[PDB]
């Protein structure tokens, strides 16, 4: 779960 | 240590409370423990996570402001001028009621 991109 | 953003953050459902301020300490502490990594200090505010997670939430979006970051066109930016001394006060707020 990517939280920055 | 008075925080407004983290007193509204507490006035969630304790579900939705956990979940928010569980993406808010991430977006804390991988700042402060990698103070040298750009990649850190940016969030894209259409990722989806941050959109739909976060940011609908009563609270959350002001306790990254209280940290220090600042709202761009595209994303919010944790800028060079911000001091990780108010970036870990509201880290150390949220935890707090993450344990309470």
């Amino acid at each position: 779960d990517d939280l920055y991109g | 240590s008075a925080s407004p953003a983290v007193a509204e953050l507490c006035q969630n459902t304790p579900e939705t409370f956990l979940e928010a301020s569980k993406l808010l300490l991430t977006y804390a502490d991988n700042i402060l423990r990698n103070p040298s990594d750009e990649k850190y200090r940016s969030i894209r505010i259409g990722n989806t996570a941050f959109s739909t997670r976060l940011l609908p939430v009563r609270g959350a979006v002001e306790c990254l402001f209280e940290m220090g970051f600042e709202e761009g066109e595209t994303h919010l930016i944790f800028p060079k001028k911000a001091s990780v001394e108010q970036l870990q006060k509201i880290r150390d707020l949220i935890a707090i009621e993450r344990s309470s």
